[PDB]
């Protein structure tokens, strides 16, 4: 018998799609003030609903380098993140020549600091007086070729000028969950042995994601999520040199940072009522702000990178090396820790090698056994390209700590040469866009078709 | 039996499954399609699209002739060029995200082929009850 | 009589009076659903929000199968537990406003009692014109 | 014929044309409707004017109790003072650009008495039904 | 100076007590109280509906 | 230069404040003279403004 196109409305059935996306978060950031912290403000309370509903019979092609939802939060964190900083002070009276002391205290391994006084507006604008304070030595420069070396700026001031972030608000980590507006949806992989692209041939429907880290962190990525069942690397193509290489854990390696300086916060007055928060005595004996790392943990977890690094290099062993050099942004260890930015010299770390043949820490001879980094700090923070490029982070009073988990590394591979048995890799992972891309690689959005047509046996009835 | 009755397929739990379930419980693709609250001009932005789309699935749903809005028959005969493949394996072996690459290729001509006859269907049928 | 013609009852003048006459002017409730013009981001979420608010509203009555959908029967039967009450007490003694204060602590189930049950009838129609 | 099957005829080709002939070809005055994409505010706003008023006109389609609702008869009848003119002069000399000039003048109450009538009918076909 | 910056306000804007109507939007309606001895909480017996304060 | 149909600007010279907030430089910038105007009332011929 004859077939006549009978349409079906409320179909399933995908277009994977550009869509602008929710930002929902927790409901526990909502009983605090504006923008304490921005989810609070601007993203929309959370529903655990619906559940992590299973499409058992599913196969779908996912990605992480084609992806547009990692590139549209890294727009959407820039846009957030120029709209915080606006109402703060926007500084400029700070670019004035500091005169900066020199000091008897014998110089080394203790980060010292530069005693620079300088000239302010006070409250009465058309008035000024001589203020004092100290800044780390990335935070300023020699003035000029009109050179005297008692004399200095600030770092900025080459740069269009700098904003200091208000104290009112804080940069923890909160999660931050996505979700596909109304009439798209996000399919998640079901998958642990996802490898960057291809065909998750087990996939999960939710309309919000896991509660993402928007973390700042450059060589190491910090309280991120883990694989379910093994470590995992992903690369959109290892053949290259240029491209990053991300790595994921399947347990975390504890990670804790300090300043035992005790900074007292110096309250300066600059012009119309607003302060600026600067670094006053060091109330306490001078010592090196650092990063530690139980020793065979790191080692143990390197090795297992090493072992799946043999699964794409199966015939030579893994050399790891010191950090690419050059700026003090891209070499170092660049993250946040409490409201200061750490940067740290993470050549300590990245300098073992696997033999093919896992060497045994097993027994331990003391598990607290640590590797420690010696970190710079900075106030000035050239965070991005395009965000106004300018933070002064302010000093927070106390010897601080900020005890987390690594769970994955953005390492690179160096120049081949002779194709070596042992060639190298380097951390240099510097975009924030794979710190977020080694977190969302799970998920994809997908636009709902509902209105398909098919044939069967029934005409309209006439 | 896809009969639940209390469905709890969330918003595409059909998906993948043979297209006779998915005949089935094609409510829940369809009550879904409107959701969300307030943030700024961005998230408004998101809002208005959902609205906007869904009208359009409307609109073609509606210009159609479709009577129960969710299902319907179509005077239109099948070309079997659209598919050359039987109405079995349609329906029972085959699901509807394949299905999708199958008349994708052709279905702006079949949008308007609804179209045209359902105007007709309407001003036979207005002519109809006049000479009734 | 209720029958006005002419009927002026403004947004919600049947609230309050006897489901019996309130059965009657459903349309002004309605037709008022949907006005205002633009002030800004602020008061441009507000018109959004009743559109959006209004097709929801249309999603619950089109999935249901109502036909001349302000009013419609339904083939699920009236569970008494819903309410135990008398038929001409609800509907000529008692009035809107109050039966709210019944029903809403069960609709959530009757929302998808009649979902699945218009499904239902939308398949074995196609089944029997099929037949047919 | 106008009948084309293909219709063409963009936004607004049937205008001036004589109105037997735009009594077909209704669906492209009515598919068009809805359309476009996002550019700040100002666009933003002019988004949601088409959605609001295409609302709007669906509103008065649906409480007037069209079915297959973009052409229905009713039952209230033509008050001759509405044109005074023959049938024929109007469907077959005239056009629908030139009819607004008529009918524009009386059109707020014919949209209620529409309104009435089908609420009307609504009551009755359930008391029908209940009495069946 | 004690406090941020502040600033004049312009001649050209006057701070008359202009009458404003707060209107419910679309779907929602405002109730008016038509009983005068209303005592700031409880029931009126008797109300009004406007869709403008 | 002599005047006449050519067009001469004014080669205007003034102070600015450099990178360094609180300190300044003689800088010098030709500009045409409808974007130029005398100073004040305390006239001095050699001294100028800018037309806003
Ligand atoms: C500033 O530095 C002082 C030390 O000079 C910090 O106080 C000390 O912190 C340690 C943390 O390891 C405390 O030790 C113990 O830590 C274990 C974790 O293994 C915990 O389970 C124990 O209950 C205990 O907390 C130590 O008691 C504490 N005090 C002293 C006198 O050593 C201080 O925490 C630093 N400032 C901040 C803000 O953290």
């Amino acid at each position: 018998e004859n077939l006549w196109v009978t349409v079906y409305y409320g179909v399933p059935v995908w277009k994977e799609a550009k869509t602008t996306l929710f930002c929902a978060s927790d409901a526990r950031a909502y009983e605090k003030e504006v923008h304490n912290v921005w989810a609070t403000h601007a993203c929309v309370p959370t529903d655990p609903s619906p559940q992590e509903l299973v499409l058992g019979n599913v196969t779908e092609n996912f990605n992480m380098w084609k992806n547009d939802m990692v590139d549209q939060m890294h727009e959407d964190i820039i846009s957030l993140w120029d709209q915080s900083l606006k109402p703060c002070v926007k500084l400029t009276p700070l670019c004035v020549t500091l005169i900066c002391s020199n000091a008897t205290v014998k110089n080394g391994t203790v980060e010292e600091m530069k005693n620079c006084s300088f000239n302010t507006t006070t409250e009465i604008r058309d008035k000024e007086k001589k203020e004092y304070a100290l800044f780390y030595k990335p935070d300023i420069v020699p003035l000029s070729e009109t050179n005297n070396t008692s004399e200095y700026r600030l770092i900025n001031c080459n740069t269009s000028a700098c904003t200091q972030a208000c104290p009112k608000v804080t940069f923890e980590p909160i999660p931050i969950h996505y979700c596909a507006p109304a009439g798209y949806a996000i399919l998640k992989c079901n998958d642990e042995t996802f490898n960057g692209t291809g065909p998750c041939s087990n996939v999960s429907t939710v309309q919000c994601t896991h509660g993402i880290r928007p973390v700042v962190s450059t060589q190491l990525l910090l309280n991120g999520s883990l694989a379910e069942k093994e470590i995992v690397i992903r690369s959109e193509n290892l053949t290259n040199n240029a491209k990053i290489i991300i790595v994921h854990l399947h347990t975390p390696v504890e990670i804790v940072c300090t300043r035992p300086n005790n900074n007292t916060r110096k309250s300066v007055r600059i012009g119309p009522g607003q302060t600026f928060y600067a670094t006053g005595d060091i109330i306490g004996d001078i010592k090196q702000a650092h990063c530690n790392i139980s020793e065979e943990k790191w080692n143990d977890t390197l090795q297992k990178v090493g072992i799946e690094l043999q699964k794409h290099f199966p015939n030579k062993t893994i050399k790891y090396n010191q950090s690419a050099g050059g700026d003090m942004e891209i070499t170092t260890h660049s993250f946040n820790c409490g409201g200061e930015f750490f940067y740290c010299n993470t050549s300590n770390l990245f300098n073992g090698t696997y033999n093919g043949t896992y060497i045994s820490t097993n027994s331990s001879a003391n598990s607290t056994s640590t590797i420690t980094l010696q970190c710079r700090i900075k106030q000035i923070i050239n965070m991005w390209q395009g965000v106004g490029r300018c933070m002064y982070a302010p000093p927070i009073a106390g010897n601080i700590t900020c005890r987390s988990n690594i769970t994955g590394l953005l390492l690179t591979r160096d120049g081949g040469t002779n194709s070596n048995e042992t060639e190298t890799f380097r951390p240099a992972g510097g975009d924030m866009r794979d710190n977020w891309r080694s977190e969302l690689y799970k998920y994809k959005v997908v636009k709902i078709e509902p209105l398909g047509v098919a044939p069967t046996r029934c005409k309209r009835r006439v | 039996a896809v009969g639940i009755g209390a469905v709890f397929l969330g918003f595409l739990g059909a998906a993948g499954s043979t297209m006779g379930a998915a005949s089935m419980t094609l409510t829940v693709q369809a009550r879904n399609l409107l959701s969300g609250t307030v943030w700024g001009i961005k998230q408004l932005q998101a809002r208005v699209l959902a609205v906007e789309r869904y009208l359009r699935d409307q609109q073609l749903l509606g210009i159609w002739g479709c009577s129960g809005k969710l299902i319907c028959c179509t005077n239109v005969p099948w070309n079997s060029s659209w598919s050359n493949r039987n109405l079995s394996e349609i329906w029972d072996n085959m699901t509807w995200l394949q299905w999708d690459k199958e008349i994708s290729n052709y279905t702006q001509i079949i949008y308007g082929l609804l179209e045209e006859s359902q105007n007709q269907q309407e001003k036979n049928e207005q002519d109809l009850l006049a000479l009734d």
